């Protein structure tokens, strides 16, 4: 009921624009002291900016210049204008919510990945990973979903729409010789009634905007 | 601006130890100092403000103290929910900065690996390529050798891994391999197997399959 939920990251050519938005529910940006912060490896966690509750806007010293933070009341949606792009930029962009002015972080949003390339995105292939008498060990069964061939990170995937979460293992991406990503998510159920329950891996790779549903079949 | 420093960068402890880690400051904040715990893939999350206020809802084993240039947090009984990088952050001065992080990892019994093996799906051995995925589930500790075998010949090349981070309920890791060939070549082959070793079996395990 209360939660910071952001989006419009993905793929962008060095010098290009995106704009990341920030929807919150359960408090009004209006009243709150917002920030964006960003992590990625090497530098860690980064405080980039923060729009306080009467307007004023304060800007790390690496950005300056070139990003612009806002929020629309009407939509209660916070947002990051991000121009002239640089290799350094990629990272996982958070909104964070905080009080006192005197920065907390105490609520944080999903993240949102911006990936600084030259590259073109790719969508993935989805193919399943079938139980049968080579992924069972007793009275348990293996089976899952292979996730191929995709550029930029991420992907993300749910299993029956989000009600299947025991038992699931969503292994971190490998980089193929390609320059490709490939993924693998998996689970463990019970033998005696893969005949009676379905298996359904929903996978969302945002920054190509595709979706799979992909129903996984014992063999 | 004020540099953040944390040591150990990582460190392992068993269920119901007792683990402290530390923040230093460049030069004095006062209390003006809160830690953050975030795990792999999640957002962080605030645990303690001010050096050593619980945020609400913490468990008491945690603490914190400190202030001026050194801090401390404590976890009294490590539980297997507690794995994470922990995260000092001061607001002292502008702009707020971070610390680099420390790893807590957490020791367990020796389990073996279950070990599953996967044939390529037919749709995609039409567009022309075949994967062959091999799966070690629930194990530990973390090192784990697969060695990939057709018409039980090694191979080399043509694979790829990954590992999971610790799970944050039984503390254990799931390894998942493929072995990825052309159509052409998967075809002229019949066995294929991955095999698995493991300080938690004596012998090395074959999972294996024909086609």
């Amino acid at each position: 009921q209360v939660q910071l939920v952001e989006s419009g990251g993905g793929l962008v050519k060095p010098g290009g624009s995106l704009r990341l938005s920030c929807a919150a529910s359960g408090f009004t940006v209006g009243s709150n002291y917002m920030s964006w912060v960003r992590q990625a490896p090497g530098k860690g966690l980064e405080w980039v900016s923060v729009i306080y509750s009467g307007g004023s806007t304060y800007y790390a010293d690496s950005v300056k210049g070139r990003f612009t933070i806002s929020r629309d009341n009407s939509k209660n949606t916070l947002y990051l204008q991000m121009n002239s792009l640089r290799a350094e930029d990629t990272a996982v962009y958070y909104c964070a919510r905080g009080s006192s002015g005197a920065w907390y972080f105490d609520l944080w949003g999903r993240g949102t990945l911006v990936t600084v390339s030259s590259a073109s995105t790719k969508g993935p292939s989805v193919f399943p990973l079938a139980p049968s008498s080579k992924s069972t060990s007793g009275g348990t069964a293996a089976l899952g979903c292979l996730v191929k061939d995709y550029f930029p990170e991420p992907v993300t995937v749910s299993w029956n729409s989000g009600a299947l979460t025991s038992g699931v293992h969503t292994f971190p991406a490998v980089l193929q010789s390609s320059g490709l990503y490939s993924l693998s998510s998996v689970v463990t159920v019970p033998s005696s009634s893969l005949g009676t329950q379905t298996y359904i891996c929903n996978v969302n790779h945002k920054p190509s905007n595709t979706k799979v549903d992909k129903k996984v079949e014992p063999a | 601006e004020i540099v953040m420093t944390q040591s150990p960068s990582s460190l392992s402890a068993s269920v119901g130890d007792s683990v402290t880690i530390t923040c230093q400051a460049s030069q004095d904040i006062s209390n003006y100092l809160n830690w953050y715990q975030q795990k792999p893939g999640k957002a962080p999350k605030l645990l303690i403000y001010d050096a050593s206020n619980l945020e609400t809802g913490v468990p008491s084993r945690f603490s914190g103290g400190g202030s001026g240039t050194d801090f401390t947090l404590t976890i009294t009984s490590l539980q297997p929910e507690d794995i994470a990088t922990y995260y000092c952050q001061q607001y002292d001065n502008f702009p707020p900065t971070f610390g680099p992080g420390t790893k807590v990892d957490i020791k367990r019994t020796v389990a073996a690996p279950s070990v599953f093996i996967f044939p390529p799906s037919d749709e995609q051995l039409k567009s022309g390529t075949a994967s062959v995925v091999c799966l070690l589930n629930n194990f530990y500790p973390r090192e784990a050798k697969v060695q990939w075998k057709v018409d039980n010949a090694l191979q080399s090349g043509n694979s790829q891994e990954s590992v999971t981070e610790q799970d944050s309920a039984d503390s254990t890791y799931s390894l998942s391999s493929t072995l990825t060939l052309s159509a052409a070549d998967y075809a002229a082959h019949a066995v294929y197997a991955c095999e698995v070793t493991h300080q938690g079996l004596s012998s090395p395990v074959t999972k294996s399959f024909n086609r």
